[PDB]
RNA sequence: UGAUGGAGGUAGAGCACUGUUUGGACUAGGGGCCCAUCUCGGGUUACCGAAUUCAGAUAAACUCCGAAUGCCAUUCAUUUAUAUCCGGGAGUCAGACUGCGAGUGAUAAGAUCCGUAGUCGAAAGGGAAACAGCCCAGACCACCAGCUAAGGUCCCAAAAU
RNA sequence: GGCGGUCGCCUCCUAAAAGGUAACGGAGGCGCCCAAAGGUUCCCUCAGAAUGGUUGGAAAUCAUUCGAAGAGUGUAAAGGCAGAAGGGAGCUUGACUGCGAGACCUACAAGUCGAGCAGGGACGAAAGUCGGGCUUAGUGAUCCGGUGGUUCCGCAUGGAAGGGCCAUCGCUCAACGGAUAAAAGCUACCCUGGGGAUAACAGGCUUAUCUCCCCCAAGAGUCCACAUCGACGGGGAGGUUUGGCACCUCGAUGUCGGCUCGUCGCAUCCUGGGGCUGUAGUCGGUCCCAAGGGUUGGGCUGUUCGCCCAUUAAAGCGGCACG
RNA sequence: GUGGUGGCGAUAGCGAGAAGGAUACACCUGUUCCCAUGCCGAACACAGAAGUUAAGCUUCUUAGCGCCGAUUGUAGUGAAGGGUUUCCCUUUGUGAGAGUAGGACGUCGCCACG
């Protein structure tokens, strides 16, 4: 018999293009590297994508099929 | 038989660590090289 | 230069940003009239609402 | 006609609306019998249409069946209430929407075939007309 | 609301993957018959045909693609006037229908279950003969004054026989 | 309502291109595993196919060529990864201790990510990487107990007893936010509080089923689709059936059959009129019009129904809370 | 020109064909040396300069394939309505995929030897 679902685990993106935010903040939460981390990016454990340092997050292409999030200061 | 193990510090005899261990795979007790925060020096570390 | 706009329709029934859009021109009632700038904001709030309103030059 | 196999056992009834993706030309055969209103079409009617159609051309050319019925469709018995899981899969059919060629035929003479066109039209629950092949 | 920049794979579409599938060509291989039988090599139904290729379909759990919208954001612009936060007091946890998008159902139900907007709820007035949920529209009051909305203008019954 | 199914966690579709989103909707997994299948350094690239080749066969190993991933990634699925997250090898134990700006998620309790700082390390020449594993399941509050540690407390005082703090163990408490350390049934002998929030009767909505009526016409009918019948399929009407729903009624809408009284519909049983006939006649068949009237008494059974007996011009079918 | 090393979505690729080596880059010659092969100096590593441009590699030709791809039209769709309302239609904005005209056999740097 069916009736079984796990919880939704809100992945996505967390902060916008062009919205500053502080190092640490969460920017996106993937299964696998749907998005690549950037400059000042780090990937955590899980994939997920968080800023290094104080900036305006950028979502950009990384060459011709993936994405990339970077976080440039200013 | 996957089982739960205590890590006990070889010097002062802190238990430091939990872990794990298939008995099946590792008969005799499990030996690590193990950081011992209250010798704070790394220590060899045996199941008890 | 300016846009004169009038409220012709009820409010009523409608969505709420429909609803919103007629309280940032300032209106009120059926029939109250307001003065903008024919900005590109004021004339896209028009548009949104235009089945609701009637615009002079 | 029946999948030999399905990915899914059951599946969604879904929606039809709009002409038909592909299918809308005459592709094999000289003429075709083109849907002009959307609706399910049971394997059972297929091969009804198609029976009526190759017994008046009394074995003579060829018959092509366009569509084939991909989709379940299940049902509950008399006596059965609401809830408690979707039903057993009861048949198969293709739905099919306005402009979808359902059938072809070549090697007879245009007046056999439009009078096999015509007999097959009388078995399906869709509005139909005669196509040329262009 | 506009501009700008982003995330996201739906509608549609497509088949480049995965399932489902039609015809044609050709075919390893597969069925019986004879000659030859140590069952060893052939020749055939326009016998069944993998895979290949040509053409043509199909998809909630397919995607080479991919909108409209919605969404997030900007020391941005215009109009507007709310937003949070702290605390006192609640009530609410049976909802309904209508439109739209889905599931369940027989693409039955004034059915059921979500999403979304509205009205009812908690809203009187006008229209729909009567008719909570449809259409128009929100009653602080007075008037034997005027203009309109939906809907109307031969009589009941206001207004174009 | 019962029976069955379900109860916490993970992945997908539903889910309407942010997130979230229900149904006893559609599909699957989990209650682990690994001492490497972890860390790091270095190195490596797959599945298949064609061709050749002893045992050797479709297919075991070998060689070349082709091959962008059609493999693999412990374990479901999705997302991801061949600048590898896949594969091999050396050394290793970072499957470190103290933590932690800032975020995500969120009613709470929890859950998730985390740069960076210090201690002491692993690998590496160095850069640097490492606080387990491609990612997301593999789990359980508190109370109460066990075990280890402890510069804490120690009821006059020293001790002790007994506690605290830190670490860790004992949950299919799986009805998985866990009522108790500890628990199955019968009630037609029943009772109270409530509900048309919720069933049984009747109404309503629906019409799959049902009854009736049609379309197409392969066929049957010696020949001949359509006198009559009519396959495979298709379309309706009715609201008498079997059902679905739960909208009025549970501060009660009395339930089958019969009796009494009927009344209405016409998809007409008889009688009246008519067309076709595979209508000689007599009997009939079938369709059309027609609701004026008529439309039996018994045997059995609570029965309705039905079988039977004997009649009849006939002994119609339905509706009216199955009047 | 060649050899290093980069940025830019393959418009940078692939296939086929042609030319070149002065240097350089490679094949190439060896296993004494550090080091190496779950066997093999093939590879890796080291030492070397007889030969060769044959291949790689550079340059050049080709669009056959792959890639990029305007416009028009259409599907869908926001908003506003409508009907004969499971569907369909009008108005207004938006606008694909497909299929095509075409583009393209790269471009922009830095260093070294010429
Ligand atoms: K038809
Ligand atoms: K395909
Ligand atoms: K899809
Ligand atoms: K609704
Ligand atoms: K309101
Ligand atoms: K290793
Ligand atoms: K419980
Ligand atoms: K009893
Ligand atoms: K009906
Ligand atoms: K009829
Ligand atoms: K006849
Ligand atoms: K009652
Ligand atoms: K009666
Ligand atoms: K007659
Ligand atoms: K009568
Ligand atoms: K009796
Ligand atoms: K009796
Ligand atoms: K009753
Ligand atoms: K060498
Ligand atoms: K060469
Ligand atoms: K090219
Ligand atoms: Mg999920
Ligand atoms: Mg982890
Ligand atoms: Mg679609
Ligand atoms: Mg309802
Ligand atoms: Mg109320
Ligand atoms: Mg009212
Ligand atoms: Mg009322
Ligand atoms: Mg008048
Ligand atoms: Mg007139
Ligand atoms: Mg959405
Ligand atoms: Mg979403
Ligand atoms: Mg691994
Ligand atoms: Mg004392
Ligand atoms: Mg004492
Ligand atoms: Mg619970
Ligand atoms: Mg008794
Ligand atoms: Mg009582
Ligand atoms: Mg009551
Ligand atoms: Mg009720
Ligand atoms: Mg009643
Ligand atoms: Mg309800
Ligand atoms: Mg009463
Ligand atoms: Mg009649
Ligand atoms: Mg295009
Ligand atoms: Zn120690």
């Amino acid at each position: 018999s069916n009736g079984r679902d796990s919880e939704s685990k809100r992945l996505g993106a967390k902060s916008a293009d062009g919205q500053t935010v502080t190092g640490g903040s969460i920017l996106y939460r993937q299964r696998g590297t749907k998005i690549y981390p950037g400059v000042n990016v780090g990937i955590g454990g899980d994939d997920t994508l968080f800023a290094k340092v104080d900036g305006v997050v950028r979502f950009e292409r990384k060459g011709r099929d993936k994405k990339q999030v970077s976080v440039y200061p200013v | 038989m996957r089982v739960n193990i205590t890590l006990e510090c070889t010097s002062c005899k802190e238990r430091n660590y939990l872990t794990n261990k298939n008995k099946r795979n590792n008969p005799d007790r499990l030996e690590k090289q193990k950081y011992c925060p209250r010798e704070r020096k790394v220590t060899l570390h045996r199941e008890t | 230069a300016e846009l004169k706009i009038t409220l012709k329709r009820s409010v009523i029934g409608r969505p709420q940003n429909q609803r919103a859009t007629v309280k940032a021109l300032g209106l009120g009632k059926v029939n109250s009239t307001v003065t903008k700038p024919a900005n590109e904001a004021i004339k896209g709030m028009v548009n949104t609402i235009s089945h609701l309103v009637d615009v002079e030059e | 006609l029946v999948p030999k196999r399905v990915k899914h056992r059951r599946e969604f009834r879904g929606k039809m609306r709009g002409e038909a993706k592909g299918g809308k030309e005459v592709a094999f055969g000289e003429w075709g019998l083109q849907a002009t209103e959307s609706h399910w079409i049971t394997n059972r009617q297929i091969e009804a249409a198609r029976i009526a159609m190759t017994r008046y051309m009394k074995r003579g050319g060829k018959v092509w069946i366009k569509i084939f019925p991909h989709k379940s469709y299940t049902s509950k018995a008399i006596g059965v209430r609401m809830g408690k899981g979707k039903g057993a899969p009861e048949g198969w059919v293709s739905p099919v929407k306005r402009g979808k060629i359902m059938f072809e035929i070549a090697g007879v003479p245009e007046e056999v075939a439009r009078e096999a066109l015509r007999l097959a039209s009388h078995k399906l629950p869709v509005k139909t007309k005669i196509v040329k092949r262009e």
